[PDB]
RNA sequence: ACCGGAGAGGGAACCCACU
């Protein structure tokens, strides 16, 4: 539901809902990266 | 043509050997009665090979001559290559 | 020439050409003339001097740059027209001296003959010791060797991005690599190759790899593929990113959609596989129909990062990049810097691999039967100089026309470090332990890993998807297509005389169909 | 040769010239195929060029 | 206003002209990138001579 | 399954095969089968068709299986031969001075599928039991095959003179009653030539038996190669430094001869050959001198070549390379040709701007007096690149005509 | 099934300790997309333990 | 004359000296995708049932 | 392309030091697609006035 | 995706047998020993220890395919002597050799440490 | 028809390597010892890596691979542990695994080097090879962090041997050499004068190689087993010998069971 | 990118030798003296540091994705 | 039966590359 994103420029975690323009509440920068997931990752060292 | 007038080779060519084996092993695969007592082998291709070696395949070959005539050669009656 | 050498009125790019036997004297100023810099030679002496070299060696403080060197009247730009009417010398020392006279009337000299090469051919060590088709093939495969292609590859959301874990600058290099910045972004690893016939799994131009080295990270890389999607297109058919819900949306694959977040995308760091939804996109149905993007079949990677933004139309735009590491397996195409390509044939562990008197087991074993017809003597000299360099501590020099290094000098240098002067060593069999009767040629050589992995080429089919116009199997690995039983394969089957197999290939295995035709007229009914 | 000597001499000369290029490399091709090609190219009384 | 002309990277009117390596890294650009190509629809284009 | 490499040129390009399941993700085919398919394993891809109806499966089995496709009807020769390590290792194995220990003989015989489990009496019983390579290849050879072949290095005068049937060089391969009596097996014995040992095997015994013959040869010889070993190195390409002096002398006298021919042509002292003009007869003299020099340097190279050399160990076996490859590696690369002539005058009456105008000398027109070991001077490197470019262009252009 | 799309952990056998996602599942076995390797392998449901 | 066909695979070839000339090594991924249609018979009925 | 006239594709003598002799694609573009030598520079044009 | 698991090289499947014994019909007193999930490490020492027995007429090993994990040991012994007992005597002599080697190596270590 | 009597003498003992000679044994036995040295000596290395956060510029599987290649000091715990495939427990317990934790965040403007010192084990005796180097040397680097970057992970260490993966290879260089002077002539020198003398050779400068003896048999096997740092070089050989002996004993047990079931 | 933990051929630990190698090169030591001051006797291990390019430093010049 | 496992997923053009 929250789906916190990351600004490309100022690296600020900012709340965005669904069906909103991709905007950062500061710096007006328009490219967002999502996050790292919460589910478990298991890597063999091979 | 009559049995007296047979001009084709008495050797079963490689194409006849391939197609007869295929079409007889297909029949064995559709549960046709085998002509040779098997020793427990289950593969229809090997069953057809054994029947060909024993000269028991219940199939004859119609060799069409170029003029339009034909000859009926029984598999038991012509020489197998291998 | 006097004005051009001082840049008074005539700029350097302008070329003046005097045809002498035919009285024309032509001056060219237009664009597109291809030219290269050459030194200026008076009576028999260069205008380049110790003072020029000294004041230019202390650059970044005296700022005596190439432009100042041109302004000094030391070098000129000579195009082909002016190259016809000029006399060059390959090397000032060897071609401007008192001897049995050849020309004694030189006009220009070349800075270094190795500059006749390009970019991909300037990374070839000892390129004059190879057959030219080998050099051409290496220049072609240098564009396919995987490495750090750019420093900002993580911000660069790009499809088909290939980077190697542990790139290395070559132990033996040309003096022209420092200008290609190849020692800053290299593509390859300095492997220890043993040119020997070990088991036979490298016979036809193939190669054995060390399984233990691959486990340790030898030629291990990661494959970046990026997926883009944008929502929109009609009056009411609005595209939207969301999780498609079964009771609402009509058309759905068996793929599991729980991996998506409720905004319709996967969070970075989630394991993904073939036929797994990545971008959940649905279009309103005048309930709804999805246009979700599925991960390419048999990719089986991990999402690296997910970016959302707005395109120039102001619509939501998403690009997703997926990591997938490619551990070197058998069949992966490997090549050297001499046009000696080859796919891995088998991977033996360190125990199974031959070894020296020490514990040195070759990372790579190639067939010796690849040298004599290819005649890549540059490969052997590279393998020798690599051992010499790795023992000396120096970086080997493989300038093409150096003439200051040769096989005899390299052998004499190697003999000082406790090795056979010709690079051969006494390897022991990895299985039996008996020392190999012949002595094995072994040494560090710069091998490259090409993009032609086998997991990106392998595909099969068993009654998959079908084209729309003619009901034949689709074409392409991505579309789960079928191979083409072409006109020459048809001819080969005719020659075999397999008519039933030909009909099976072209009729049942492609497009069996039944039609009804009238007996009176041969027209379809 | 077709204009001067006739179709049968054409077959033999064509066989000779077709074998000359193959055996120039030192390679061998069985006479079966050369004979069949020169026959099917000249089985109609005229020079049936394969186009 | 006549239009917008696509512009080549690292050119004399490109925004990366003469920038130092630290600034290029600040702009998430590769200092080793030679430039000489156009970015059109977010795809690098290179005019072959 | 039927299995082909896509550029199918003849019916030995689509050949049947029995499927064996192997772990990794690559097609694996036996190395003798490489020759018919024209495979290279240098990134080749081959596509595999599975016959679906049992009738066509049996048809493939009885018609297009690779053991049945050994001998071509194209040139009545076998198509598959011992190749690319196994051939060289057979040449090294069937030499006269090859002796195998008791354990080594057991290890090798363990890889024979057509072995009766009976260990042959060794060729030497005392002081200590040792077998011979021919003694194991005799067990390898199936049935009772009788053939006589000659090795690559078989001298001509040997047959005329004495020692005809007792070969000092162990040439004149003689197989009798399915047993290798004498002779070193090479390309001309186990290859794709007419009347070879494999050809006799296929014509006498069955196609399945010849298949087993390939399998046994390759397995046992590749497993003896684990002990023998075979390489190639930079020392294999070096000469005695007296051969270097001989080659330099030959090159120098050839250059002096070319210079004096140029002098005779310039002073109008050269009479044109009948049927030729002055230009082409001068070209003929220059080409004759350069070719004679290259041949003499090559022959000096092979004479200097040692018994233990890996280049010779490959070329004599015929697995890879030719007798001119050694000459181009060690003695002289040769004279570069473009359209049969010397390197043409691209510039104004000269070849490169480093050469004086109207320079017909060997260095100025493409002759490379350096080998692949000494490296090429930049002019020679450019000329060799230009010469190889012609062959590379021909390779691409020829296909669109040959396939059509 | 219920197990489809559920992150499981192989708690018995040679693949013990691997985290994956169930692609297909039966009464007997289930196919697990392994997070670590590039490979989807099938194990018994008695060997799986969900997260 | 030529057309796409079902039941066909394609991948990279690599040498292997440890199998006969009539054998070809194929990956488990290819073998697990391409199928052959066997007709049931009382001979192979149990084997095919288990399969 | 796909033309049987090999004369344009051949490496010309005037390619010394301005076009790489080794580097060219092996497909149907042999000699037609050629890269640029290292110090080879292409003139940009100026007024002859 | 066809890469076999790394543990496949030494781990038996359920129902697999570590050793399989088949009589060789070609010659008398001969037997084929098929060992699963072993390799040269064991085959070479087994063959070498078998070759020391004067009552062994034939002894050798092979790996049919390096991708597969099998090794075949063929043993032929003199009559009145069995290949099975030859194999077990070779194994029990090799085990004694290894135990004695362990004892001597640890003794050598102890005397090397301040001795 | 019985076993031979081998003898061993140590020529050099060091925390880094052991160099010694084995006499009166077979070439196959010596090679199998050299082979178990690389393949069948179990050690402790991490095989299960869970990354809770990774803001570094090296991706997750890169970090996991570099972590797995890190050796762990397992001198006696490897004997008392169990393979995770053999332990009766669930995913992991202390009886078959060792837990590792790594929580490093870079906050200052200076570049932070994430090293093996930053790995915290749950077992104090199973640690990386940063244990003792007194009688200055650095530690194994994992990744470098920029200001604001961090990574958090939890790892488990399993017991394995070098046949699975090269990270369970306890030895770095296993020098193997027998018959340093070519008395048996198992190899053939085309020019013996050009070949440098071996370290174990006993020949004057005048002589190039030992005279051939047809009666000779390979003996006097020279080893130089160099440890990577996980096991001691002296205990690597003991563990390899024990592993080969138990493997032979297991094969003998299986053979005896099969024979007694066949009869 | 970064120095490998172990030598590909030998397997000897090389991951801890890179910073010390750079420190030694930040002195009168040549490469040939630094390598065997670090204890690299085999050229397999020597090339691991001799031919290594340390691109992680060029990678760290870019600002991270987060803060 | 609560949906029925729905998978078929345009095409043309050009470019690069592989054998």
């Amino acid at each position: 539901q929250p789906m916190i994103y990351i600004c490309g420029e100022c690296h600020t975690e900012n709340e965005i809902k669904s069906r909103d323009p991709i905007r950062c509440r500061e710096c007006g920068y328009r490219i967002m990266y999502k996050k790292r997931t919460k589910r478990l990752v298991v890597f063999d060292a091979r | 043509q009559a049995n007296q007038k047979r001009i084709t080779t008495p050797y079963m060519t490689k194409y006849e050997r391939a197609r007869v084996l295929g079409t007889r092993a297909l029949q064995i695969a559709m549960c046709a009665p085998v002509m040779v007592e098997l020793e427990g082998e289950t593969d229809p291709l090997l069953i057809a090979m054994k029947e060909l070696k024993a000269r028991k395949i219940p199939i004859i070959i119609r060799r069409y001559l170029p003029d339009g005539s034909y000859e009926d050669w029984g598999v038991d009656e012509l020489i197998i290559s291998d | 020439r006097k004005l051009r050498r001082q840049m008074d009125i005539i700029v350097s790019e302008v070329s003046m050409i005097r045809d002498i036997r035919e009285r024309e004297i032509r001056i060219y100023t237009d664009a597109g003339r291809i030219c290269r810099p050459l030194l200026i030679v008076e009576k028999q002496k260069l205008l380049l001097k110790k003072r020029h070299i000294d004041q230019l060696k202390e650059r970044e403080y005296n700022n005596y740059s190439w432009q100042d060197l041109v302004a000094s009247g030391v070098v000129e730009y000579i195009d082909t027209l002016e190259e016809e009417t000029v006399m060059l010398a390959m090397t000032p020392d060897d071609l401007q001296e008192k001897e049995v006279a050849y020309c004694s009337t030189y006009t220009h000299c070349e800075i270094h003959p190795s500059m006749i090469l390009g970019v991909c051919a300037s990374i070839i060590p000892f390129p004059d010791h190879n057959q030219s088709p080998r050099n051409t093939y290496q220049s072609a495969m240098g564009k396919q060797a995987m490495g750090v292609y750019i420093t900002n590859f993580h911000v660069r959301m790009d499809t088909l991005a290939h980077v190697l874990y542990y790139p290395q600058k070559p132990l033996v290099t040309t003096r022209s690599m420092e200008y290609l910045r190849f020692r800053e972004l290299p593509a390859g690893i300095n492997s220890i190759v043993a040119i020997a016939s070990y088991t036979g799994y490298n016979q036809e131009d193939s190669v054995i790899m060390n399984r233990s080295a691959v486990d340790r990270g030898f030629f291990r890389s990661v494959f970046y593929r990026s997926y883009k999607e944008q929502e929109s297109k009609g009056f009411d058919q609005e595209e939207v990113f969301e999780k498609p819900t079964r009771e609402t949306c009509q058309g759905m694959r068996h793929a599991i959609y729980d991996k998506l977040d409720d905004d319709g995308l996967i969070a970075p760091g989630v394991r993904v596989s073939g036929d797994d939804v990545i971008i959940g996109k649905t279009v309103t149905l005048p309930t709804k129909r999805d246009c979700s993007t599925f991960l390419r079949t048999s990719e089986t990677g991990i999402v690296d990062q997910v970016m959302v933004t707005l395109n120039q139309e102001g619509y939501k735009f998403c690009k997703i990049r997926v990591r997938s590491v490619r551990i070197p397996q058998i069949g992966d195409k490997f090549a050297s810097r001499h046009g000696q390509k080859g796919t891995c044939g088998i991977q033996y562990r360190q125990e199974d691999m031959p070894f020296t008197c020490e514990g040195i087991t070759p990372d790579i074993i190639i067939n010796p039967h690849a040298i004599p017809s290819r005649m890549t003597i540059g490969h052997l000299i590279e393998c020798l100089q690599g051992k010499v360099s790795a023992n000396k501590g120096e970086i080997g020099d493989a300038t093409p026309f150096n003439d200051a290094v040769n096989v005899q000098k390299i052998s004499n240098l190697l003999s000082d470090y406790g090795y056979h002067l010709r690079g051969n060593e006494v390897l022991y069999n990895g299985f039996t332990g008996r020392k190999i009767t012949s002595q094995i040629f072994i040494g560090p050589t710069y091998y490259q890993r090409l993009k032609h992995m086998v997991d990106d080429k392998i595909h099969s089919r068993a009654r998959g998807p079908i084209q729309i116009l003619n009901r034949q199997p689709m074409e392409g690995r991505s579309r789960d297509g079928g191979l083409r039983f072409g006109e020459m394969e048809r001819d080969c089957q005719i020659a075999h005389g397999a008519a039933q197999f030909l009909r099976e290939r072209l009729f049942e295995a492609s497009d069996p169909y039944q039609v009804h035709v009238c007996n009176l007229c041969g027209i379809m009914a | 040769i077709f204009t001067v000597l006739g179709i049968e001499a054409v077959r033999k000369a064509l066989e000779r010239e077709l074998y000359h290029v193959i055996s120039f490399d030192g390679s061998y091709v069985n006479y079966r195929h050369l004979a069949l090609l020169c026959d099917t190219m000249t089985c109609r009384g005229h020079l049936m060029a394969i186009t | 206003f006549i239009g917008k002309i696509p512009i080549m990277l690292r050119s004399t009117y490109c925004l990366l002209n003469g920038l130092t390596d630290r600034d290029l890294c600040e702009l998430n650009e590769c200092p080793l990138d030679p430039g000489g190509y156009f970015i059109i629809n977010g795809s690098e284009k290179v005019l072959i001579a | 399954v039927i299995f082909n490499r896509q550029p199918t040129l003849h019916k030995m390009s689509m050949m049947g095969h029995r499927v064996r399941i192997l772990p990794w993700s690559t097609f694996r085919l036996n190395l003798s089968v490489t020759t018919p398919y024209n495979a290279d394993f240098d990134g080749d891809e081959m596509n595999l068709h599975l016959p679906q109806s049992l009738e066509t499966r049996a048809e493939i089995q009885e018609l297009a299986m690779v053991p049945r496709m050994i001998v071509t009807p194209q040139s009545n020769r076998p198509v598959m031969g011992i190749v690319q390590d196994t051939l060289t290792a057979v040449r090294k194995f069937t030499k006269r001075d090859v002796f195998l220990e008791r354990g080594e003989v057991m290890n090798l015989l363990m890889f024979l599928s057509t072995w009766d489990g009976k260990v042959p009496q060794p060729a030497i019983l005392k002081p200590r039991p040792l077998w011979t390579g021919k003694q194991i290849f005799s067990l390898i050879i199936p049935g009772h095959i009788n053939c006589i072949r000659t090795h690559s290095t078989h001298p001509d005068d040997e047959d005329s003179g004495p020692y005809k049937h007792i070969s000092p060089g162990d040439t004149k391969v003689v197989v009798e009653n399915g047993e290798l009596i004498m002779g070193i097996l090479c390309k001309k014995s186990l290859g794709t030539s007419a009347g070879s040992l494999v050809h006799i095997s296929y014509l006498e015994m069955g196609h399945d038996i010849t298949r087993l013959f390939y399998s046994n040869i390759q397995t046992v010889i590749n497993n003896w190669l684990l002990i023998e070993g075979h390489t190639i190195g930079i020392g294999d390409s070096i000469a005695d430094s007296k051969t270097y002096q001989d080659i330099q002398n030959t090159i120098k006298k050839a250059k002096q001869d070319v210079i004096e021919v140029i002098e005779k042509a310039h002073n109008n002292e050269l009479e044109p050959t009948p049927g030729n003009t002055l230009r082409q007869t001068f070209e003929n003299q220059v080409n004759r001198i350069l070719n004679d020099a290259r041949d003499k340097t090559g022959s000096s190279a092979q004479k200097s070549l040692s018994e233990y050399n890996n280049f010779k160990s490959m070329v004599v076996s015929g697995a890879k390379g030719s007798k001119i490859n050694i000459s181009q590696v060690i003695a002289v690369v040769g004279q570069q040709n473009v359209e049969g002539k010397r390197i043409p005058f691209g510039f104004k009456h000269r070849t490169l701007p480093h050469f004086i105008k109207d320079d017909y000398g060997p260095e100025s027109r493409g002759f490379v007096e350096n080998s692949y070991l000494a490296g090429l001077t930049p002019t020679e490197f450019f000329f060799h690149a230009m010469g190889g470019r012609e062959g590379l262009i021909d390779t691409a252009v020829k296909t669109a005509e040959t396939g059509y | 099934n219920e197990l489809i799309g559920q992150t499981v952990r192989i708690s018995q056998g040679p693949y013990k300790g691997y985290i994956g996602v169930v692609k297909d599942a039966t009464e007997s076995t289930a196919r697990v997309e392994l997070h670590s390797t590039c490979q989807t392998i099938s194990v018994d449901r008695q060997r799986l333990t969900t997260v | 004359m030529g057309k796409r066909v079902d039941f066909s695979a394609r991948t990279v070839i690599t040498p292997d000296p440890n199998l006969s000339i009539d054998q070809v090594g194929v990956p488990r991924s290819i073998a697990a995708n391409m199928t052959f249609a066997e007709i049931v018979t009382p001979f192979n009925i149990d084997r095919l049932q288990e399969l | 392309r796909d033309g049987k006239l090999a004369k344009p594709r051949q490496l010309h003598n005037t390619l010394w030091g301005m076009v790489c002799p080794a580097e060219t694609p092996e497909g149907h573009a042999v000699g037609l697609v050629k890269n640029l030598a290292l110090m080879a520079y292409i003139s940009v044009g100026s007024q002859p006035s | 995706m066809n890469a076999p698991p790394a543990f496949e090289s030494f781990l038996l499947f359920e129902g697999e047998k570590k050793i399989t014994i088949n009589k060789d019909t070609k010659v008398p007193n001969a037997c084929l020993f098929t060992i699963n999930k072993e390799d040269h490490t064991l085959g070479n020492i087994i063959k070498s220890q078998l070759l020391k027995d004067p009552q062994v007429l034939f002894a050798g090993y092979k790996v049919p395919h390096p991708l597969e994990h099998k090794i075949i040991i063929r043993v032929q012994t003199t009559p009145d002597y069995s290949p099975q007992e030859a194999f077990t005597n070779a194994i029990t002599d090799l085990i004694s050799e290894l135990s004695l080697l362990e004892e001597r190596f640890r003794v050598a270590i102890k005397d090397k440490q301040e001795g | 028809p019985y076993a031979n009597q081998p003898t061993v003498r140590i020529t050099e003992l060091t925390d880094e390597n052991v160099k010694f000679i084995i006499e009166n044994t077979d070439l196959a036995v010596a090679n199998s010892i050299r082979r178990v040295f690389i393949a069948e000596v179990p050690i402790i290395a991490i095989d299960w890596v869970q990354i809770d956060a990774n803001s570094s510029v090296l991706h997750d599987e890169f970090i996991a691979h570099r972590l797995g290649l890190i050796p762990l000091t397992s001198d006696d715990i490897v004997d008392k542990l169990q393979y995770s495939r053999d332990c009766t427990c669930e995913e992991f317990c202390p009886e078959c695994s060792v837990e590792f934790t790594l929580d490093v965040r870079c906050n200052e403007d200076q570049t932070r080097h994430v090293t093996s010192r930053d790995l915290i084990s749950n077992s104090p005796r199973v640690i990386p090879v940063t244990s003792r180097n007194r009688d200055e040397q650095d530690d194994i680097l994992i990744v470098k962090l920029r200001k604001g970057q961090e990574l958090r992970l939890r790892a488990y260490a399993k017991k394995g041997f070098g046949k699975e993966h090269a990270k369970w290879n306890p030895t770095a260089g296993v020098a193997f050499e027998y018959d340093p002077d070519n008395a048996l002539r198992h190899t053939v020198y085309p020019k013996p004068e050009e070949w440098p003398k071996s370290e174990y050779s006993e020949l004057d400068e005048d002589e190039s190689q030992a005279p051939y003896d047809p009666n000779g048999k390979p003996e006097r096997f020279y080893y130089n087993v160099e440890s990577c740092g996980s096991l001691r070089p002296e205990t690597i050989v003991l563990s390899a010998l024990s592993g080969l002996k138990k493997k032979l004993s297991d094969l003998q047990t299986q053979l005896s069971h099969e024979i007694q079931s066949d009869v | 990118m970064i120095i490998p933990v172990r030598c590909f051929t030998c397997g000897k630990i090389v991951g801890n030798k890179w910073e010390a190698y750079l420190g030694l090169l930040q002195a009168e030591y040549t490469e040939g003296d630094a390598l065997d001051a670090l204890g690299l006797k085999r050229y397999c291990c020597r090339r691991m540091l001799l031919a290594h390019v340390d691109l992680i430093e060029k990678l760290l010049n870019y600002a991270p994705l987060e803060k």
